[PDB]
C-alpha cells in the first residue's frame, strides 16, 4: 500500500530544487493527503517588456535567454514567429536543420530530466551502498540489454567511488536528501539504486555528447546561433562530414537511451506502479512538432509528425484542432496589474505588480494561460496522448509496448507515472527516427545547399511561431508597427503546466495534478516532489 | 579522505544557462570534478535536497568551519526591496549579500552575474544589477551567455589551487578574455580583404565571407571562442553567424541592434 501519514496542516516547499528556476509549492494537507495546492512562480524577468520598441530581428537572442536548459527553443519559436510576422517561406534545407536542432534538443533535454532532475526522487543513492555488486549484475543482466557498464566489476567500481564520497563526510548536493536514513516513500531495492546511480554518472557524461551533436548543427550549446529570419546560416551543417559526425553522436546517444533510460524507466515505473492511480489531470495541448511543411503555423499544425491537438476530459476519441484565437492568459491569480484577464497573446500586457508572499489573492509571477476557459497540461504526455488517439504508428507501438510490459492499462497514464513515462516514450521514438531525417537532410544539402530566403520587413504585421518544446506547447507572438516591435508576447509550455489559477479561480494542471498527493513524511515530501518533477519544470521559461 | 574546498553556488535572476554550460566540461567531467575536487555544498538544479532541507544545507555550508568559495548565477533584482526575486521567502538580494560576506573568493558565472545581463536591458523592470554592484564587492567574472565551461572551470581550478587570476578592467581573466574574438576568427582574411556577406542568402555567405556587414560584433569582443570551441565542435561564426558580443558588459544595449554596426 502507499505510505500515507495522517498530518493535518500545511506544508511549503520552497525551494523547489532540481528544476530551472524559481518554485514555491504551497499545498493544505489533511490525514496524509494533499487537498489544496498554489504554485508560486517566485521570479520576474520581463523580457517582454524589455524587447518593446527593439529589431523584430533581435527578438529571438533575447527571448533564447528566457531559458538555458529548453536553450535553442525560444530561438526557434522567435524565428518562426518573425517568419511569419514578414511572410517568408523556409527554404526546405532549413526546416530539416531547424527540426534536426530540435530533436537533439529533446534528446539531451530528456536524459538529463530523468537522471539529474527527477530520478533522486525515485532512488535511495545511499541505499545502492547497500547493494552486492554481483547480484545487482545478475540483476541488471536479467532485465536490461547487456553491456560492460552492467558488469560486476563497473558496478562496483561506481560503487566504490559512491562510498569513499559518502565515507568523506562530505555529501556535497545529497547534503540532507529526503532519502537519507530511508523513507517509506523510496521503495527500490538497494541493487536498482546501484544501477540507476551507474547511469546517473554515465548520463552525465553522455549528456556531453548529446550537447556536442546538437552544436554541430547550432553553433553552440548552451544557446544556439545559427537561425535568422528566412531560415538558418549555418551552410557547413548541410555538408557530409559533419552530419556524418552528427550521426555518429546520435547514435552512441541513442544507444544509451535504449541500453540504460528506457530500461531504468521502466524498472523504476514497475515498482512504482501505484503511482499510476496519482496526478492525472484530464486536458491536453500540443502544438506538435517534426513538421513536414513549416510555410506557416497552420502548415505547422497540420504537417507535425508528432501531431497537434486537443483532448478534453481525457477523451481519447475526440482530438479536436488547435483554435489559436482561443488561446488566453489571465492574471487575476499573478502578480500584475488589475484588467489584464482574457487576453489573447497579440493583445497581450505584462505590467507587474507584486503584493506580499502567499497572498492567496495574487500568488504568481506566472499568467493563467487559459484554453476556451480550461487548463490544459501540455508536454510529452500530452503529444503522447495526442498521437496515441490520432494513430500515429510509433506512438501507437510504443504506448501499446509500455503499457504491456507494465501490465497496466492506458488510463493508468494519466497520472504521474504516465507523465513521466511519456516522457521516455517520445525520447525512444525522437532517437528511433534520427537516422531517416538525417539522411533527408544530407541528400537535399548535396544537392542544393539554399538555407535562407530572401525577405522584407513589413511597416505593420503581426506573427506566431509555435513548437512543441520538450516541455509542450510554445507560442511566440509579434506585433510589429513602424518595422519595430510594438508587442511581443510568449506563451510558454511550463506557463501552461505550472501558472497559478486562471479568472474563475480553476486550478492549473500542476496544482490540479498535486490533490489526492499521499504525504508518508511531512518532514521529508517527496511525494510533492515526485509530481511537480513529472511536469518538468521551468519558471525561466513559464515566467520570462 | 582529503578534504574538498567547499563551492556554494548561488542562483538569482538567471536562465540555468550557466549551470548547462559548466556541467559541459570535459578536462574534467563534471562527477569528477565533484567528487575529487570540490565539495559542491549547494547548487538548487542538481541538489538532492529541497525546501528547508535545501536551505539548512545552505546553512550548514555558510557555517562551514572551513570556509567556502561562492558562484553566483543571475543578476539581483533590486525593487521593491528586492522581493521580485526570492528563494526561500528571502529577497536574492539579501541572501547573496550574506553568503558573500564570508566567501573566501566570488565567481560571477555569466554576463548576468558579472554585469547585470538579460534582466538589466532597458527599461530594467525589475532594477536589476550584476554582483558586485549590488554587493559592492569584487568578483571575479567569467561571462560570456554562457561562458565556455574551459573559462569557468579553469578558472574556478585557478582559484583554487594557485590564487586569482590576471584579471582585465572588467574583471574577466586575461588567461581567457585577454584577446578579441575578431583577432583568432579564421574569416579575418575576408574582413582584410573587404569581403562581406550582404546577407545570409548571399553567394558570399556560401563562400564563407565575414560576417561584419551583418552586425559581427568580434572587432570589440573579448573572449576564446574560436580558438577553443563550444562542445569540441563549433562556435558561431564557423556556423555562419554574427558574434552578439555576449561575454560584454551591457551587450544587449550596447551591441544591438545585433544585424548592424549601428
Ligand atoms: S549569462 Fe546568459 S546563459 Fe548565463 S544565466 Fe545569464 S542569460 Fe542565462
Ligand atoms: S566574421 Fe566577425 S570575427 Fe570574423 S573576421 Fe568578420 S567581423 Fe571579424
Ligand atoms: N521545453 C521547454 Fe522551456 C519550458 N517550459 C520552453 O519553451
Ligand atoms: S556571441 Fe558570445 S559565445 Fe563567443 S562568438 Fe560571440 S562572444
Ligand atoms: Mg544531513
Ligand atoms: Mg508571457
Ligand atoms: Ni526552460
Amino acid at each position: 500500500p502507499t505510505p500515507q501519514s495522517t498530518f493535518t496542516g500545511p506544508i511549503v516547499v520552497d525551494p523547489i530544487t532540481r528544476i530551472e528556476g524559481h518554485l514555491r509549492i504551497m499545498v493544505e494537507v489533511e490525514n496524509g493527503k494533499v487537498k489544496d495546492a498554489w504554485s508560486s512562480s517566485q521570479l520576474f524577468r520581463g523580457l517582454e517588456i524589455i524587447l518593446k520598441g527593439r529589431d523584430p530581428r533581435d527578438a529571438q537572442h533575447f527571448t533564447q535567454r528566457a531559458c538555458g536548459v529548453c536553450t535553442y527553443v525560444h530561438a526557434l519559436a522567435s524565428s518562426r514567429c518573425v517568419d511569419d510576422a514578414v511572410k517568408v517561406s523556409i527554404p526546405a534545407n532549413a526546416r530539416m536543420m531547424r527540426n534536426l536542432v530540435m530533436a537533439s534538443q529533446y534528446l539531451h533535454d530528456h536524459l538529463v530530466h530523468f537522471y539529474h532532475l527527477h530520478a533522486l526522487d525515485w532512488v535511495d543513492v545511499t541505499a545502492a551502498l547497500k547493494a552486492d555488486p554481483n547480484k545487482a549484475a545478475k540483476l541488471a543482466a536479467s532485465i536490461a540489454p547487456a553491456r560492460p557498464g552492467n558488469s560486476a566489476k563497473a558496478l562496483k567500481a561506481v560503487q566504490d567511488k559512491l562510498k569513499a564520497f559518502v565515507e568523506s563526510g562530505q555529501l556535497g548536493i545529497f547534503t540532507n536528501a529526503y532519502f537519507l536514513g530511508g523513507h517509506k516513500a523510496y521503495y527500490l531495492p538497494p541493487e536498482v539504486d546501484l544501477i540507476a546511480t551507474a547511469h546517473y554518472l554515465e548520463a552525465l557524461h553522455m549528456q556531453v555528447k548529446a550537447a556536442s551533436a546538437m552544436a554541430i548543427l547550432g553553433g553552440k550549446n548552451p544557446h544556439t546561433q545559427f537561425t535568422v529570419v528566412g531560415g538558418c546560416s549555418n551552410y557547413q551543417g548541410l555538408t557530409k562530414d559533419p552530419l556524418a559526425n552528427y550521426l555518429a553522436l546520435s547514435k552512441e546517444v541513442c544507444q544509451f537511451v535504449n541500453e540504460c533510460y528506457i530500461p531504468d524507466l521502466l524498472a523504476v515505473a514497475g515498482f512504482y506502479k501505484d503511482w499510476g492511480g496519482i496526478g492525472g489531470t484530464s486536458n491536453y495541448l500540443a502544438f506538435g512538432e517534426f513538421a513536414t511543411d513549416d510555410s506557416s503555423p497552420e502548415k505547422h499544425l497540420a504537417t507535425s509528425q508528432f501531431p497537434s491537438g486537443v483532448i478534453t476530459g481525457r477523451d481519447l476519441g475526440k482530438v479536436d484542432n488547435v483554435d489559436l484565437g482561443a488561446i488566453y492568459e489571465d492574471v487575476k491569480y499573478s502578480w500584475y496589474a488589475p484588467g489584464g484577464d482574457g487576453k489573447h497573446p497579440y493583445d497581450g500586457v505584462t505590467d507587474p505588480k507584486y503584493t506580499k508572499l502567499d497572498d492567496k489573492d495574487h500568488y504568481s509571477w506566472m499568467k493563467a494561460p487559459r484554453y476556451k476557459g480550461k487548463a490544459m497540461e501540455v508536454g510529452p504526455l500530452a503529444r503522447t496522448f495526442i498521437a496515441y488517439a490520432k494513430g500515429q504508428p510509433d506512438f501507437k507501438k510504443v504506448v501499446d509496448m509500455v503499457l504491456g510490459k507494465l501490465s497496466v492499462p492506458a488510463t493508468a497514464l494519466h497520472s504521474t507515472l504516465g507523465r513521466t513515462a511519456a516522457r521516455g516514450i517520445e525520447t525512444a521514438i525522437v532517437c528511433a527516427n534520427m537516422e531517416k531525417w538525417i539522411k533527408e537532410m544530407a541528400d537535399s544539402g548535396a544537392k542544393d545547399n539554399t538555407l535562407c530566403a530572401k525577405w522584407e520587413m513589413p511597416e505593420e504585421s503581426k506573427g506566431v511561431g509555435l513548437a512543441d518544446a520538450p516541455r509542450g506547447a510554445l507560442s511566440h507572438w509579434i506585433r510589429i508597427k513602424g518595422k519595430k516591435i510594438d508587442n511581443f508576447q510568449l506563451v510558454v509550455p511550463s506557463t501552461w503546466n505550472l501558472g497559478p489559477r486562471g479568472a474563475q479561480g480553476d486550478k492549473s494542471p500542476v496544482e490540479e495534478a498535486l490533490i489526492g498527493t499521499p504525504i508518508a513524511d511531512p518532514k521529508r515530501p517527496v511525494e510533492i516532489l515526485r509530481t511537480v518533477h513529472a511536469f518538468d519544470p521551468c519558471i525561466a521559461c513559464g515566467v520570462h | 579522505a582529503k578534504h574538498r574546498p567547499s563551492v556554494v553556488w548561488l542562483h538569482n535572476a538567471e536562465c540555468g544557462g550557466c549551470t548547462e554550460a559548466a556541467i559541459r566540461t570535459i578536462k574534467p567531467y563534471i562527477d569528477a570534478l565533484i567528487l575529487d575536487t570540490i565539495s559542491l555544498d549547494y547548487q538548487e538544479t542538481i541538489m538532492a535536497a529541497a525546501g528547508e532541507a535545501a536551505e539548512a544545507a545552505l546553512h550548514q555550508a555558510l557555517e562551514g568551519k572551513d570556509g567556502y568559495y561562492l558562484v553566483v548565477e543571475g543578476g539581483l533584482p533590486t525593487i521593491d526591496g528586492g522581493q521580485w526575486g526570492m528563494v526561500a521567502g528571502h529577497p536574492m538580494i539579501e541572501t547573496t549579500k550574506k553568503a558573500a560576506a564570508k566567501a573566501k573568493g566570488i565567481i560571477c558565472i555569466g554576463t548576468c552575474s558579472a554585469y547585470g545581463g538579460v534582466q538589466k536591458a532597458k527599461p530594467n523592470p525589475s532594477q536589476a544589477k550584476g554582483v558586485s554592484e549590488a554587493l559592492g564587492v569584487k568578483t571575479i567574472n567569467i561571462p560570456g551567455c554562457p561562458p565556455n565551461p574551459i573559462n569557468f572551470v579553469g578558472a574556478v581550478v585557478h582559484v583554487l589551487t594557485k590564487g586569482i587570476p590576471d584579471l582585465d578592467e572588467n574583471g574577466r581573466p586575461k588567461l581567457f578574455y585577454g584577446e578579441l574574438v575578431h583577432d583568432n576568427c579564421p574569416r579575418l582574411p575576408h574582413f582584410e580583404a573587404s569581403e562581406f556577406a550582404p546577407s545570409f542568402d548571399s553567394e558570399e555567405a556560401k563562400k564563407g565571407f565575414c560576417l561584419y556587414e551583418l552586425g559581427c560584433k568580434g572587432p570589440v569582443t573579448y573572449n576564446n571562442c574560436p580558438k577553443v570551441l563550444f562542445n569540441q565542435v563549433n562556435w558561431p561564426v564557423q556556423a555562419g553567424h554574427p558574434c552578439l558580443g555576449c561575454s560584454e558588459p551591457d551587450f544587449w544595449d550596447t551591441m544591438t541592434p545585433f544585424y548592424e554596426q549601428g
